[PDB]
RNA sequence: ACGAGACUCUGGCAUGCUAACUAGUUACGCGACCGGUCGGCGUAACUUCUUAGAGGGACAAGUGGCGUUCAGCCACCCGAGAUUGAGCAAUAACAGGUCUGUGAUGCCCUUAGAUGUCCGGGGCUGCACGCGCGCUACACUGACUGGCUCAGCGUGUGCCUACCCUACGCCGGCAGGCGCGGGUAACCCGUUGAACCCCAUUCGUGAUGGGGAUCGGGGAUUGCAAUUAUUCCCCAUGAACGAGGAAUUCCCAGUAAGUGCGGGUCAUAAGCUUGCGUUGAUUAAGUCCCUGCCCUUUGUACACACCGCCCGU
């Protein structure tokens, strides 16, 4: 899968069994017309950048 | 005077201590008067819960 | 019975001490007594007299952890 | 004479008596780059360096500490020695300086004249420390 | 001007990442001539990714046992193995800690799957602030354990693991398990 | 350095397994009588490079070492700091290589079970007696 | 947490009906006219209903006021 | 209305105030070289470090974001501090513990054991055993004269009794004895000189200088006898342990951990316990997955309330 680093636009909340998934909105800086929900795990502020050498999965959302 | 008891008159419960706390305070006056003075001075005005001494320096 | 890690100032020990250890960057007791197969002791005592025979400057030495720097 | 400044970390506190000099440095009968630990030597030499020699070369202050640990001494002969510096040129010289060398400490480091207000928590019965519990069977 | 310990520059670090940046520090304002510091980071989240790279990494260096609680042996254990890889390397040591830390901090790798699920695991993204967590944590662990039951001692298995975790070597903890890390992430779609 | 002549690998004092590997006041320390403490201060006594191990030596200095510890009163070594002080049935004097009182001080503990005595016969049974509690002792590997 | 007792908020509703003139939109002059005109035994409490004050102050410059 | 909160004591800031030869900062007679170390003194700048007395200070108070455009939450210039820690803590209850605290108690002991007087000796210190708290170890982040640098809580001269802390010199490597005494205490121990950081000499992967019945002999307290001897200063050996397969205590910042000190213990007696400083953490700003507990809806043939009720042989 091709290498996309994506920044974090909004934080969703907290996802797991024990809360520790993170669902963030998260845009590639290319077109700036995606946007999609990532989970992620540990310590996520909001505006930093999660490099993405994996993008054809789609966080739990709607 | 912090001082720690078992609450409990037995050795049933959890682990329960009083701690019981007496503060005593302290105040010293130094003067230059003879002793009359100082004897009529000391028995003016007194309230109960203050024990005052009366020392030569 | 017990291992065998040479104790003293041997052929082994005296060969390749003062000619090709300089070549290398890392000289520490530890790597000294792996490289010929001696005990930390003797690395130190090894260290110690080189640096007694005035080849190689030291940076510190607390009780183990010792640092030669070479000049060229 | 003292410029009344003190400095304190943890139950330590040190104050730096003050008086007109040529940046002789002196804490407790040694300059302040013998002291013992020469690990946290550097903490020490912290403000010297921070702002230049130059600063401290026209002001003696004597940095007097009494406390519990080495690095709770320390923490306090420096921030006593950093604010003792702004407050002499504060009421001394101007404020411009002054100002200036408060800038740099509070970039370099906020609690460079603050103090530190944390404490040792008392420890309450049935466990060891503060927070710590005694150990029981199910 | 500032400079770590007496020698070491701020100038030749650089990140080239740009996933962790804001979370390593040591050409910004966090410049510091000792690695002691105390300070309030671990008392406040937005403000415990300001402490410098290399206070966070010997802050990290004491545990187990008594190890406890000895900032200053760390300091000590510090200044020796940062000596060791710059003889060893000649490089500049913040550089090649950046870049161990940099090829050791986890990408992905697996938590609960979404909404709700225990039976297995699922693949998320490491945040950046985590992934220098685990970083720093299979470094401490990894030279621990070279250290354990070995002729070597302390400020050795630090500077080996270190410079491994900077160039890749299979020996190096932090990047083995980086790689593990990974793979379980990609085994657990 | 190499010594060209009479390096010993198995070092012997008097009938004791001991390494010829171990340094000196390390490998003397086998007497069942003395060491440690009591070797470190006759070798110092004695006037011995400590810096050398026990092969790079001459004889002479493990003579001496031997003469001096067989001789303790001969060569300042004060009646406090050793253990064959007088004692029960004669007092013991001079402590020689190997058991030569561990024997002597095994015997008296011989005397103390033949005599039926509290103390003894708990020296006997198994039971230690200069203060020790029994709450978990005993319980692996008992008969 | 940082949410006002009933105490603190039925005082401050109190002082605004009645002494609605001298408030103002400081908060250290509520806290005066608070300790004047009120017998608030504790600091503390004196500063709770002056913050609270302040806040339903500014509450009325938005305009109108629900409780 | 009670509970929560409020409250009180605490932990942090006032160079603002009432002020202190039971505290120091300032007062100088070797100025030891022709601007200096002091608690080696070379024998009247007054409360700043110290001392808690009265006031003050912080309130989500200002900015921004979210939010019934509420209650509030999050982030920040600023500020000592933007959540210190405890104390108290309702309605109801439990067959929870305590008759081992007493004419504060409702029953037996009355006929020479009725304890109101007493014990010479052993008991919970000893056992085929399973358990619970904690310590000493798990290494060459450790050690083998430790040489130099500090505080914190706070206790201490007693009439039921020499029954204290002890400063200084004498006796010895040693437990301990002698004297003058300082302290009824911010007056003396005490400026409470331990834990630690150092080292241009000595440990090196043992079963051991990482270690204990280092088996047995040398010790003893102005006070009943140290007996499986709970006190003790000296002199090698050794069991055992390579992070401890199940199962899991307890942990939100001076927190865990790292150690020492002081009381209750106490005629000497701390692995216990209760407080105290002493170093400073990758970790958490979350959730109901487990364990519980609470609430709502729901069912009940239970109400002694599921340890219920009840059916049949």
């Amino acid at each position: 899968q091709p290498i996309k680093l994506a920044r974090v636009t909004k934080v969703l909340g907290r996802t797991g069994s024990q809360g520790q998934c993170t669902q963030v909105r998260v845009e590639f800086m290319d077109d700036t017309s995606r946007s999609i929900i990532r989970n992620v795990k540990g310590p996520v502020r909001e505006g930093d950048v999660l490099t993405l050498l994996e993008s054809e999965r789609e966080a739990r959302r709607l | 005077l912090r001082i720690t008891t078992r609450k409990t008159p037995c050795g049933e419960g959890s682990k329960t201590w009083d701690r019981f706390q007496m503060r005593i305070h302290k105040r010293l006056i130094d003067l230059h008067s003879p002793s009359e003075i100082v004897k009529q001075i000391t028995s003016i005005s007194i309230e109960p819960g203050v024990e005052v001494e009366v020392t030569i320096a | 019975d017990k291992l065998n890690n040479l104790v003293l100032f041997d052929k082994a020990t005296y060969d390749k001490l003062c000619k090709e250890v300089p070549n290398y960057k890392l000289i520490t007791p530890a790597v000294v007594s792996e490289r010929l197969k001696i005990r930390g002791s003797l690395a130190r005592a090894a260290l110690q007299e080189l640096l007694s025979k005035g080849l190689i400057k030291l940076v510190s030495k607390h009780r183990a952890q010792v640092i030669y720097t070479r000049n060229t | 004479q003292s410029v009344q400044v003190f400095g304190r970390k943890k139950t330590a506190t040190a104050v730096a008596h003050c008086k007109r000099g040529n940046g002789l440095i002196k804490v407790n009968g040694r300059p302040l780059e013998m002291i013992e630990p020469r690990t946290l030597q550097y903490k020490l030499l912290e403000p010297v360096l921070l702002l230049g020699k130059e600063r401290f070369a026209g002001v003696d202050i004597r940095v007097r500490v009494k406390g519990g640990g080495h690095v709770a001494q320390i923490y306090a002969i420096r921030q006593s020695i950093s604010k003792a510096l702004v407050a002499y040129y504060q009421k001394y010289v101007d404020e411009a300086s002054k100002k200036e060398i408060k800038d740099i400490l509070i970039q370099y480091d906020r609690t460079l004249l603050v103090a530190d207000p944390r404490r040792c928590e008392s420890k309450k019965f049935g466990g060891p420390g503060a927070r710590a519990r005694y150990q029981k069977s199910y | 001007d500032i400079k770590l310990f007496g020698k070491w520059s701020t100038d030749d670090v650089q990140i080239n990442d740009i996933s962790l940046q804001d979370y390593i520090a040591v050409k910004e304002k966090y410049a510091k001539y000792l690695p002691h510091s105390a300070g309030r980071y671990a008392a406040k989240r937005f403000r415990k990714a300001q402490c410098p790279i290399v206070e966070r990494l010997t802050n990290s260096m004491m545990m187990h046992g008594r190890n406890n609680g000895k900032k200053l042996m760390t300091v000590r254990i510090v200044k020796h193995a940062f000596e060791i890889i710059h003889l060893l390397t000649g490089e500049n040591p913040l550089q090649v800690l950046v870049n161990a830390i940099i090829n050791s901090g986890p990408r992905e790798d697996s938590t609960r799957i979404g909404r709700a699920g225990t039976v297995r695991r699922q693949a998320v993204d490491v945040s950046p602030l985590r992934r220098v967590n685990q970083a720093i944590w299979l470094l401490c662990t990894g030279a621990r354990e070279a250290a354990f039951r070995n002729i070597k001692t302390i400020a050795e298995c630090l500077a080996d693991e270190l410079i491994n975790a900077a160039k890749g070597s299979s020996n190096s903890y932090a990047i083995k398990k980086k790689d593990e890390l990974e793979r379980v992430a990609k085994s657990n779609r | 350095l190499v010594i060209p002549e009479k390096f010993q690998h198995i070092l012997r004092v008097l009938n004791t397994n001991i390494d010829g590997r171990r340094k000196i006041a390390f490998a003397i320390t086998a007497i069942k009588g003395v060491g440690r403490r009591y070797a470190h201060v006759v070798l110092r006594k004695a006037d011995i490079d400590l810096t050398k191990r026990a092969g790079e030596l001459t004889e002479d200095e493990v003579e001496r070492v031997i003469t001096i510890m067989q001789n303790p009163r001969q060569y300042k070594i004060p009646d406090w700091f050793l253990n064959r002080q007088k004692d029960v049935k004669d007092g013991k004097y001079s402590q020689v290589l190997a058991n030569g009182l561990d024997n002597k001080l095994r015997e008296d503990l011989e005397r103390l079970k033949k005599i039926r005595a509290h103390r003894g016969l708990r020296h006997f049974w198994g039971l230690r007696v200069r203060g020790q509690h029994t709450k978990t002792t005993g319980r692996r590997g008992r008969t | 947490g940082r949410v006002r007792t009933k105490t603190v908020k039925k005082a401050a509703r109190v002082i605004i009906e009645k002494y609605y003139t001298r408030l103002g939109n400081d908060f250290h002059t509520n806290k005066r006219v608070c300790e004047e005109i009120a017998i608030i035994p504790s600091k503390k409490l004196r500063n709770k209903i002056a913050g609270y004050v302040t806040h339903l102050m500014k509450r009325i410059q938005r305009g109108p006021v629900r409780g």
